[PDB]
């Protein structure tokens, strides 16, 4: 991080107005959908075959919680971004072995479900600190392949 | 590949964008320039400017070219040659700048086009995308 | 694309790597999964094991469709097919993962091959592995 | 970093048997020929259009020697791997803005150089270890993306 107080600020105030609990999972949802690899690791599950058939995963809604659940202590402790995350990166690196760049397409689908929500209030100078502070959550969680 | 059903999705996914696709080509640069400072060193010839016509007239350029794909779509080769030449011949563009303007692209049907921006066509417009920087980067590969 | 000349630069650095094919395409899975250990993750019922008979019996099959496509080069879509389903409809590979043991496998030319290994060949060697990788990766796009 | 005593040894034991000023440039070299948008930077720079005349640009030999040059710097200082690369990175980073995977590329194409010089003594547990500076080396110049 940095975000200028002015970034900071276009941020810290679109998400709020983040319905968290059905956001959490557009976006697990449609990244299941449009990039299938990951679907190797969510076997534990259920159908994840036609795209309806994960959208409406009570389980799939289930889980985008807990993750809308950490942007969430990262939208703001932005200040070691680094260590709100060792052990969930301990957990997604050295447990399941996600591939790091599965973590660019999360934050970037992310931003795709903020921008299909708030419309055109999502203006660019309001996207481009979205890609920072995601950037930014995925250099953390990426932080054990070192 | 791209499927019966993805250049169906494709075919009228851009079928509603159109009288538009210009404001959005644009709306596009504008999105990759601010967010991915990286890839104004190639328009060092532009107001990466705001209102700027460069960047206004250029969005009517890369949607012009977006089209030509759209349609014609069962073969993008042929159709795209010459962008696949000026980008990798004359130009020289990282590839990894075509994931990120085509992720801009999609931050931008998603927010001018909500309804039709259904998952499974936020899955082919990227299948759709993928296939014309695969294109575009050719001479390379 | 793939050039007139770097299908004869694959087709003549195969051709004296010939006999050794499957020691090689095995000398290349044990370097994947040495150095990025992310990928064992699919070979759970594999001996990742140095001598390990599975992987020196997977080498002979990485390094028998290595050369398929080395014959047949100008078509590759076709003759990888059922590599390219299995790879992305049955087992789901992080699409990653094909530049890495395209980069092992250069590792590997490279150190079992020297003075065919010119600069010139690195590069259509590893254009012909993007190729392969693209085909494998495309029910993916 | 970390490097295992072990991993330390294989690595530091190719090293000085590297002639560095030749190696330098095989591998920027290698990398504007495999690689050519790299050479939108390198235009400072002379023929750089058939493969024999870049592998022997008395400019491209030089400023390589440089190059192993910092990979010296790291390949022992691999304890802040982090502060010995600052300076290069603003420079790599706020001022050429090369993007942060030509930064992998070029680690890379160094190990396939180190390996086709070196042959058979570049066991595969001695590459492991080089994948490992490397995407070290490169996680330290790209730090200013954040
Ligand atoms: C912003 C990026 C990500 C964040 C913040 C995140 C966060 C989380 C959290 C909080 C959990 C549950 C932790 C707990 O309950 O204790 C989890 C679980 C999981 N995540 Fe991630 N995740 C991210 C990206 C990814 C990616 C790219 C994948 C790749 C498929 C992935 C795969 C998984 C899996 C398989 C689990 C199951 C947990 C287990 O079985 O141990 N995650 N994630
Ligand atoms: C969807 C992918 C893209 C498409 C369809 C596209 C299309 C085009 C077209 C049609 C032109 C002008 C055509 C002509 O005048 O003949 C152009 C020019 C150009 N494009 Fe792209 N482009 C794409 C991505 C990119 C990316 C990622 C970059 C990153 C640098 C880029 C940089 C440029 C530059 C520098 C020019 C020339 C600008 C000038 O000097 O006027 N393009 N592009
Ligand atoms: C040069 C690129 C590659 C080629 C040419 C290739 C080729 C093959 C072939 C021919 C088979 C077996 C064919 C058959 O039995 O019908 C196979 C199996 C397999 N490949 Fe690949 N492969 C490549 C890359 C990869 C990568 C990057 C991965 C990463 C996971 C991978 C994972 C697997 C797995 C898990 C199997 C099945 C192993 C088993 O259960 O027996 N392959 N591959
Ligand atoms: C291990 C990775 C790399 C290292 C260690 C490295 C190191 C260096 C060093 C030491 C210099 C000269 C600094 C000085 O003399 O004060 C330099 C210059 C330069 N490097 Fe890098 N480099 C790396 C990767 C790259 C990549 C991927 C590119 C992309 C083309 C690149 C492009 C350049 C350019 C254009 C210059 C010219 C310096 C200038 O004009 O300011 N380098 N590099």
């Amino acid at each position: 991080v940095h975000l200028t107080p002015e970034e900071k600020s276009a941020v810290t105030a679109l998400w709020g107005k983040v319905n968290v609990d059905e956001v959490g999972g557009e976006a697990l949802g449609r990244l299941l959908v449009v990039y299938p690899w990951t679907q190797r690791f969510f076997e534990s599950f259920g159908d994840l075959s036609t795209p309806d058939a994960v959208m409406g995963n009570p389980k799939v809604k289930a889980h985008g919680k807990k993750v809308l659940g950490a942007f969430s202590d990262g939208l703001a402790h932005l200040d070691n971004l680094k260590g709100t995350f060792a052990t969930l990166s301990e957990l997604h690196c050295d447990k399941l072995h996600v591939d790091p760049e599965n973590f660019r397409l999360l934050g970037n689908v992310l931003v795709c479900v903020l921008a299909h929500h708030f419309g055109k209030e999502f203006t660019p100078p309001v996207q481009a600190a979205y890609q920072k502070v995601v950037a930014g959550v995925a250099n953390a969680l990426a932080h054990k392949y070192h | 590949v791209l499927s019966p059903a993805d250049k169906t999705n494709v075919k009228a996914a851009w079928g509603k964008v159109g009288a538009h696709a210009g404001e959005y080509g644009a709306e596009a640069l504008e999105r990759m320039f601010l967010s991915f400072p990286t890839t104004k060193t190639y328009f060092p010839h532009f107001d990466l400017s705001h209102g700027s016509a460069q960047v206004k007239g250029h969005g009517k350029k890369v949607a012009d070219a977006l089209t030509n794909a759209v349609a014609h779509v069962d073969d993008m080769p042929n159709a795209l040659s010459a962008l696949s030449d000026l980008h990798a011949h004359k130009l020289r563009v990282d590839p990894v700048n075509f994931k990120l303007l085509s992720h801009c692209l999609l931050v931008t049907l998603a927010a001018h086009l909500p309804a039709e921006f259904t998952p499974a066509v936020h899955a082919s417009l990227d299948k759709f995308l993928a296939s014309v920087s695969t294109v575009l980067t050719s001479k390379y590969r």
